[PDB]
This record gives C-alpha cells, structure tokens and sequence, in this order.
C-alpha cells in the first residue's frame, strides 16, 4: 500500500500527500517561480476591499524543492533568509503558489508540444510564425494560457491527422461554416487583421493604420455567394462573423479588454418576482437588492460572495458591465476607422463597426464579464478563508491556565437532565464526577452545598461554567461563593457538543453521559487549548462542523482544510509535542500529525515502533538510529519534537536543532559543554557577556552563513526552554460573554431589528425576554395593562441595546416599522 | 435509437430544441405577466437556450416545412434539425438508422438547406 | 428526448375549491403537481403545453374530494438508450464524469471514456486529458456522448453514458 510508501520514504510527509510531486528547481526555474509568486501573490491589488522579497521567495523555494525543507522548518528555523517581510503563513502563502506555478509549466510544456507538432504538421505543407510560440513562451497567468489555447484552437483546431502522424466530433460555431464556404479572404479584405487591431488598443491610438480596399463590400461580396450563402448580404454577415471571432479569439485584443474589466467594471443587480417578495431586511440581501452602477472595486469582503449566493438561489438577476447605464465601443471604434469621407470607404467604415460590436456583444462582453466574475467570487471565497483562519488563530492563541487540576461545569436547560461535572488529572486523564440537580428553590441549596464538601476532597486550581444558555450567567455566582467559602471561569462549549457526538470521545467514555463528555473538555480546554483541538477536530466533518463563518459552507471546502490545518501546523510546531507523553497518554496522540516531517502515517508509525520497543523517548539521537528515521525528515521533526529531560543531552527539551547543538555549547562555554549543561539552566546569570555580533562574523567564516537571529533565538532558547509564546489565558470580557450565552453576534444584534418577543412578567413598564433569553424592557415612553396584554408574542423593533445588561429593549408600535 | 424502444411515443409528434425553446420561453412571459417555476422548467430552458441553432417563428417554421417535405422519420426530423451536422457521414456515424436510406448529394443539399436557415 | 406527447392524470380537489373558479383550479393544480415530476415510465415532465379536456368529476364516496381526470399535451425528455445526446460536464472524478443532459443527472464511467484520456487532477477545473493535452474535458464542456445505459430510481432517471465512438467528444 501507499500507506507503506509514506512511511518508507525520506521526504517530509505533507510532501508526498502533494497532488503534485515535488521536485527540485535549478536556479533559473527557481527564479521564475519567486518573480512570478511575488507577482500573482503577495503585489497584485485585489478588485475587493480587504520588491526586495523576491530573493525571499528565491529562498524559500530553494528550501521547498530543492532542501526540501517544510514551513515550519523554514519560518522558525532559518529565519534570516525570509525574514522581514515573509511571515509563517506568508510561506504557506508560497508554498500554494509553488502548487499554481507548477501548474502553469505543467500545462505550458504540454501545451508547446502541441504547438510544435501543430508546425510539424504545417511545414510538412495560417502562418504558425514564432510569435504564436512566443506568446505561448511569455504566458504569465492561467487565464492568458486560455486565451493563446483558444486562439490557436480557432484556427489550426481543425487539424486532427497531426495526431495521425474515434474522429473529432465537429464544432458548433458558424464559422467553421464560412470558413468551409471560404469567407476568409473576404474576412481578410476587411481593412485591418485581427492582430494590428489588438495593437491599436493596447497602445489606445492607430499605430497600425487600416489598410482600405478600393472596392464596394457589396460588389465584391458577389464574388463569395454559393448554395451555402446566397443573398450577398448574408456573406456580409458571414464575413463580419468571423471579423468578430478573430477579434474575439484575438490574445492581445482579449488581454486588454481584460485590464479595463479590472478598473472599470460596474455591478448592477436586479430582483426577481420571486426575490422582490423573499427580500427583506432579515435577509442578507437587503443591502444590494437593487444597485445600480457599483463598480467592483467598490465590493467589500464577502459583498460579492452573497450576491452571487442570491443569484444562486433566484433571488436576484445581475450583469456586470464595462459602460455606465461614452461607452467603451465609442472609445474604440474610432481604432479601426477610416476617416476619409469618400463613400466606399463609408460602407466599408460601416462593415467594420458593425463587425467590431459584434466581437464586443456577443463575445467578449459575455467572456469577460463570467472570467470577472469567477475572479471576484475567487476573492470573495478567499476572505472567508482567511476570516475562517484569523478565528483557528485565536482559538489557539491562548496559553494553557496556571499539572493544574481543573473540575468543569457543564449544563443544559436544567429541566428533565441534571448539571454534571468532570475532574481531570495535572496531565489529562479523568479523576473523579458528580452530579448537580438544579420548595425546591430550597433544595438548590442543598446542590449549593455539596459543591464544596467535593472540593475540599480534590482541589480544582479554577472551575470552569460551560456558558450553554443565558443560565450561565448567574450559575457562575453560585459556585463562586461555594468558592468564596481557586477561580471560576466562563469557558464556552462550541468543540465540547461536537465532543459530545463524536464517537471518538464514546470509545474514551462510553459509560459517561453526554454533557458530562461535555464537562471532560472544558477542563481539557482550559488545560491546553490545542490538544484538545487536536483530538476533537482529527477528522473532515468534525473540523467543518465547527462555527468560524456564516458563509462558510459556500466556499471551497478542500481550500478551508488546507487553512485550518496550516494553523494547527503553525501552533504545533511552535509549541512542540513531547513525544513519550503520548504514548502513555492517547489523549496527546493527535497532535504529532501536525508537526512537519509527520503526519497521518510517520505519526502513527513513531508511535507503534515505540510500542515494539516500549520505551522512553530520552534523546533525539535515540530517534535517528534506535527509532531508525531518515536524517532527512529528523532535519524537519526534531527541531520541534520535544522530550521531557526530567526522565541524556539536555538541549533536546528545547527549541534548539541537534544540528546546531554544538553552537549552543559554544554559547555556554563562553559563559565561563558537560559543566556547561546547567550553568546558565540555573540562571540567565548575565546576558551580556555572550557577544552576539561578534559571534555572527565568526559564523560568517565558520558555520557558513548569516546565523544572526539563529543566536538570537539560541541565547534566549537557554534562559527558558520552550517559553510559550501563546497569550496568558483572559478572562472573556462582556462583549464575549453576551456573545456565548446568546448564540448570537453584533451582526444579528441590529439595532433595528423587526424580532419576535416573549412577554413573561412585569415587575414599571412592561419586561419581556427573548428566545435567546434576554431581558426586554419596552419604555414607559412608549406606553396599559389593555394595550398590551401578558403571555403572548409581538412584532418588535429594537431602539437601544448593551452587552452587559443583557437589555434588548422592543417597541410594539406601528409607527417604529419604517426607518 | 434504430427501433423505438417503448409503445406510447410513435404518435406523439417530436419537437426541436430551438422550438422547445421559443414555446418555454412564451410559457416565461406568460407567467411574469400573471407562483414560480421548477427547476426542471428553468435548467431544461437554460439548457435549450445553449442549443438552440434557430431565433426566428418563420426559421424554425420553414425548417418544419422543408423536413416535413423531405420524408424521413420523425425521430430523425428532430434528431438532425437540432444537431446540425454538417457532413452526410457525420450523420450517418452519428445516426445508425438512417444509413442505407438516403443519398448523398441531396443529403448534402438539405444539409446546406438547413445550415442556410440558420 | 424532447417530445411533446400527451398523457393524463387526475386531480383530487378539495371542496374549498367548489366556487365560480373551480375549473381554472383544475388548471392550476395540473401545472402545479404534475411540471418537474419524473414519471420514469414517461421521462420528466418539462412543461403542461395545454389541456385538451377535463373530464367528469365523480364525488369520491364519504371523501368529499372530486377527483377530475385531466388530458393534456405537455413536453417530456426521454433518455432511449444507444442515443446521442448534448451533454454539459458539471463534475469530475476518478471514476469517471457527472454531467447534466439537462434535467438528467448523468455518468460516464472510467473505462467508458477513452484510454488515452487519463485523469488529471490538481488543475483548478479538474479535467482528463491526453498525454499532450489536445483536447481537456473540464467543468462545463458541451461534449456529445452515447447514453448506453438508463436507470430509473422514481425520483429521476438516471442514465449512463459512453465515448466509445466516433464523434463522441467536446462541441
């Protein structure tokens, strides 16, 4: 199997689960990517709101193809090649643009085969001049590869014997008619060729001049009329057809009426009958139902993802044009003119830019406002991507609370099913559980008592309230003053329901009940937030089952794995794994896939070859040899694979490569190696007698290379061993907190908002809660015990509201329902 | 294909994609004018309007009128009229039940005749 | 294929519907329950063209529905198979392509398209290709194929295609 393969090789993992193979550069391809990368990435402008780095690119690639070096080995490791400018995802940034650039020769070689035996077939015998395989060498984009493909597919595509040296299944287009009729010549004594036209626009003024026959269009479109054309206005139509396909099918022409679709390009929208009655203000297309001159610069983030997820559903009818509703055709029919006023000249003036519309109609106003509009919808996709990624970041940008033992309470609605809770060990495991049953007012405080009498057994370091309803909010004071006779704190429980159903979590607890499964994690969260992640998000429908966007089931789903899994490898690496906590714990085994080098398969390999030893993880050299790994992939792992040293070389519980070990001995002997080995692990005793610059020219000359920042790292990698870099865990601030328990966000608290309502009781003017739970004061201002009654549900528009006071204030008046 | 296959479609008169077009999209301006359509209706309009060789009540009635005249089955009437070859042997590959039929240079001719139309 | 036959079906109304515009309710009822539905010994339905007559509306014994038998010539789409047909590819997969004859959902297997096509994934449309690209199969080509195969499943129709002929490629 494949499985094997994986395993066996030498190369970084993720580098074999490539769709394409990677292969090495030899400087000048490697040139031509990191010129081209830092064109199509990193400097192009979107069409959306949202120099020197090209010999970083040149670096970076270096390392992927060539040293085959995986990002995370690159972005911490060999910083001073790519850093400023390339952070860590701006290498993965690279690394996807290496897949597209791949593509782009992939294709190019293929498509010059196919040109030169296109020439092998002419020469054996239009004219296939160097020019049509110089533009094919000077393809830059994909979308320039389809216009050279297409063009040479409109002419020499009716060549199918070059493969002679299963028949074509003929074309559809009307030109393959005429063409047969033999129109071309009649199409060529127009007065210019498709391509002296293309020059003209390019350059905005008639460089090439149009070469005018002195004849009459209708005394000379008798020459052309057979049985497939008769009525020598039908060869005029016939022959300004192809006047407009060649335009049409024309590189030069089709590329720079493409750069005016990127500047002046204009969105309008119109509704259909059955998106003028669906449309409302609740629905996501109240901003843009109708538009009308919205140039598409004027887009912002996701604006272009919705309009064409209504256009999608049949709420709305849009086109995207090049004019305003001095259009572009007047702009430039003035290119392929005659000013002369004789009147031959006149009818042939008349031919031309009749013919000229028809390229701008029929064919390119279609072509490039679809191209367009997938490039939009592109960028559109591309911004949920990245709003799907900054919300992983924060996720996992918190550092793990101050072995802690941590109890975590977890409730639903509290009505039928009880409040449970789960202990965990200082290094994961569960320890102990409860139950806690919230007239019976009074026995509330018989749960409130046994709180205590548990936590006086075992010591929780905090507790933590799984916020599930608005409930939440006061159950957090009624364990804080069992505390109060430790902290508390409001842990949201969006990963512990997908923990819940997950099956994986059953085959760890099975004779557990669900909101208890549900009160492991918590206290596994706050624990550290990213191995739980690591664990509970190991699969395809249980990461996407998570809630990062609205819109995120409308964009690539393969694309939105790939995002979220470079977080995971960008925190993993960062943090490090040790390894023989793993194998003793299973609740850590999932965090080795997202270290570089590792994977799916090398990580469950590392861990069953342990499992043949079952033995302790005491040394990195014990992985090269006793765990017998290539030194290829050890250059990528063991930089960031961390063991414990309380368990023998000390620097391999830190962040500092076993191939820069003996430079770290030489940044403790000159704090005067084996004595070395605690000297400055027992204090930072003075930083300053390590000569960092001074060293860096001694590297300069030995060590070969500029290991400036490499220093940096291994002098401050000494006063603290895996210093996690992860932000002190908070606590959620108000805004969070109305946001957990709500269900709900500041875009669905409108200001404005038509809601439904519940009134439960009156204790001034009249409260009424939400669905969400909330308290909803409407105004003496606005009011009665007849006008408006008790128990039921009423139309309401909201005036004011706050975060903290969970006041959500409503209106009932009919006069609120405009503005 | 050669043979009909069912019982029930013989008398039952074969339509051209451009025809089925025209009367869909006369069913479109119907509704609008006066509930929302499928999405069978929709996608079967949009896929009849990539298809559709013909735009004109008098081009698709003379294509009628000239297949009608010219005595062939009714399965093959539409079958070429909205496929539009352009080659006899291109029908014949295409069509295995009207090789051994016809002739070839008339053949050509109301090739070119239906080709004309367009 | 398109056809424009005529078939019958039979309305169950309700008595709210007893008023002056009973019949245009019978219209109405007809357009509505009977356009899109797949009748897989008739194909899909695309649209009810016009009615000819409505018959005699018996009283359903102890129902109080009226159950009207309505004729009417409507458009149907008939997949015979060993017929070419102008597909729309709209999916492409190891196995092969999924593609859209119209309101037909269709599959063309892996060794029902040529050898010298091979799939090539990782291009942003996903295609199968020659060895030296001369003619790709991407999301949305007008390409003609043999349907050999037809499924029925009650819901749609499902038929199954081939490229083992001549003239059997991209338009």
């Amino acid at each position: 199997d494949q499985d094997n393969e994986i395993r066996a090789t030498d190369l970084p993992e993720r580098f074999q689960l490539r769709s394409i193979p990677v292969k090495g550069a030899e400087d000048d391809e490697l040139e031509e990517e990191a010129d081209w990368i830092y064109r199509n990435a990193f400097a192009t402008p979107t069409i959306s709101l949202q120099p020197s780095t090209i010999q970083k690119i040149k670096e970076a690639l270096g390392f992927m193809r060539n040293q085959h070096f995986e990002v995370p080995f690159i972005a911490f490791y060999r910083k001073e090649y790519v850093e400023p400018e390339l952070h860590i995802n701006d290498l993965w940034r690279v690394w996807q643009w290496d897949e597209k650039w791949t593509q782009l020769r992939i294709r190019k070689e293929n498509l010059t085969r196919l040109f030169e035996k296109m020439q092998a077939y002419q020469y054996e015998q239009r004219a296939l001049d160097t020019t049509d395989m110089e533009r094919l060498k000077d393809v830059q984009s994909m979308d320039e590869l389809k216009d050279v493909y297409n063009h040479f597919l409109l002419y020499y595509g009716r060549d199918i014997p070059k493969m002679q040296n299963l028949k074509q299944a003929s074309r559809r287009d009307m030109y393959t008619i005429c063409q047969s009729a033999g129109l071309d010549g009649l199409a060529k004594k127009f007065g210019l060729t498709p391509e002296q036209f293309g020059e003209n626009l390019r350059d905005s003024y008639q460089r090439h001049e149009t070469e005018q026959f002195p004849a009459e269009p209708l005394e000379l479109a008798k020459d052309y009329v057979c049985s497939q054309f008769p009525t020598p206005e039908a060869v005029l139509e016939g022959a300004r057809y192809m006047v407009a396909l060649q335009i049409a099918r024309e590189p030069l022409v089709r590329q720079v009426l493409r750069q005016t679709f990127q500047e002046r390009a204009k969105l309008n929208i119109t509704p259909t009958k059955k998106g003028r009655k669906d449309v409302d203000e609740a629905h996501y297309a109240y901003s843009f139902k109708y538009l009308k001159n919205k140039p598409v610069k004027e887009l912002r983030d996701d604006q272009f993802l919705k309009i064409c997820l209504a256009e999608d559903e049949g709420l709305l009818t849009t086109d995207i044009s090049i004019d305003l509703k001095q259009t572009y055709f007047e702009e430039i029919k003035q290119f392929y003119y005659r000013d002369e006023f004789s009147h031959q000249v006149q009818e042939w003036n008349r031919q031309r830019t009749m013919a000229i519309e028809r390229a701008l109609q029929q064919f390119l106003y279609v072509q490039m406002a679809k191209e367009l509009k997938n490039k939009l919808l592109a960028e559109a996709k591309e911004y949920v991507i990245k709003a799907c990624s900054r919300k992983l970041y924060n996720w996992l940008r918190v550092a793990p609370y101050r072995g802690i033992r941590v109890l975590g309470i977890a409730f639903s609605s509290a009505r039928d099913h009880p409040v449970f809770c789960a202990l965990v060990n200082g290094e994961g495991e569960v320890t102990d559980f409860l139950r806690l049953p919230h007239e019976e007012r009074e026995k509330k405080a018989q749960d409130i008592e046994t709180l205590k009498k548990f936590l006086l057994n075992k010591k929780p370091h905090v507790v933590t309230v799984a916020g599930e309803n608005r409930d939440a909010q006061m159950l957090i004071e009624d364990v804080k003053r069992i505390v109060h006779e430790i902290g508390v704190e409001l842990v949201d429980n969006e990963l512990a329901i997908l923990y819940m159903n997950s099956k994986k979590s059953e085959a760890e607890f099975r004779d557990y009940p669900p909101v208890l499964r549900q009160a492991v994690s918590l206290a596994r969260r706050i624990q550290d937030p990213l191995i739980e992640f690591a664990q509970v998000c190991s699969s395809d429908e249980d990461i996407l089952c998570l809630k990062f966007h609205p819109l995120q089931e409308h964009v690539v789903k393969e694309e939105l794995l790939n995002a979220l899994y470079c977080e995971f490898i960008n925190r993993v690496n960062e943090v490090g794994v040790d390894v023989n906590r793993a194998i003793a714990h299973p609740y850590s085994q999932a965090l080795i896939q997202y270290v570089c080098g590792l994977g799916p398969r090398k990580g469950t390999h590392l861990l069953k070859i342990l499992k043949q030893n079952n033995t302790r993880l005491e040394s990195r050299t014990q992985l090269v040899t006793m765990c017998h790994m290539g030194p290829k992939v050890f250059m990528n792992c063991a930089g960031f694979l961390k063991i414990d040293t309380a368990s023998i070389e000390v620097l391999d519980g830190s962040r500092v490569h076993p191939e820069t070990y003996e430079w770290a001995r030489k940044m403790a002997v000159d704090a005067l190696p084996a004595g070395a080995l605690e000297e400055i692990l027992e204090n930072p005793e003075r930083l300053k007698d390590l000569d960092l610059d001074a060293f860096a020219e001694e590297l300069e000359r030995q060590g070969y290379g500029d290991k400036h920042i490499t220093l940096y790292d291994i002098r401050a990698e000494l006063s603290c061993r895996y210093k996690d870099l992860r932000t002190a865990y908070r606590s959620p601030n108000t805004e969070e907190i109305f946001n957990m328990l709500t269900k709900e966000t500041p875009e669905t608290f409108y200001i404005g908002k038509l809601i439904i309502c519940n009134v439960t009781g009156i204790a001034i003017g009249v409260k009424t809660r939400l669905d969400n739970g909330v308290t909803g004061f409407i105004p003496t201002k606005f009011l009665p015990e007849e006008r408006v009654k008790v128990g039921m549900t009423v139309h309401c528009r909201i005036m004011k509201i706050d975060i903290e006071k969970f006041s959500a204030d409503l209106t009932c008046r009919t006069s609120d329902l405009m503005d | 294909s050669q043979l009909i296959f069912p019982k029930e479609f013989e008398t039952a008169e074969t339509l051209l994609n451009s025809e089925v077009h025209m009367l869909l999209e006369h069913r479109k301006q119907q509704n609008e004018s006066a509930q929302e359509l499928s999405e069978v209706f929709m996608k079967t309009l949009n896929y009849t309007a990539r298809f559709s060789r013909f735009k004109n009540r008098e081009t698709i009635a003379s294509v009628r009128s000239l297949l009608l005249q010219k005595k062939l089955h009714k399965f093959e009437l539409a079958c070429l009229a909205n496929l539009c070859p352009e080659t006899a042997e291109e029908s014949k590959a295409l069509i295995p039940s009207l090789e051994g039929r016809f002739e070839d240079e008339e053949l050509q001719q109301i090739l070119d005749d239906i080709q004309t139309k367009r | 294929m398109f056809y424009h036959i005529s078939l019958e079906h039979e309305i169950l109304l309700h008595p709210r519907y007893f008023g002056p515009n009973l019949l245009n309710t019978v219209k109405q009822k007809l357009f509505t329950e009977v356009e899109g539905t797949c009748t897989g010994k008739y194909g899909f339905v695309i649209a009810v063209t016009t009615i000819d007559n409505i018959g005699a509306g018996v009283i359903q014994p102890g129902r109080g529905f009226v159950l009207y038998p309505v004729k009417y010539k409507a458009i149907v789409f008939r997949p015979f198979k060993g017929e070419v047909v102008d597909a729309v590819v709209t999916q492409v997969n190891k196995v092969g392509l999924f593609t859209e004859i119209g309101p037909m959902s269709c599959f063309i297997s892996r060794h029902s398209i040529p050898s010298e096509m091979e799939f090539d994934p990782n291009s942003n449309p996903p295609c199968y290709k020659t060895m030296d690209e001369d003619i790709v199969i991407q999301q949305d080509d007008e390409i003609r194929l043999k349907i050999v195969g037809t499924r029925v499943d009650k819901n749609d129709i499902f038929a199954i295609g081939s490229l083992m002929d001549d003239y059997l490629g991209l338009v």
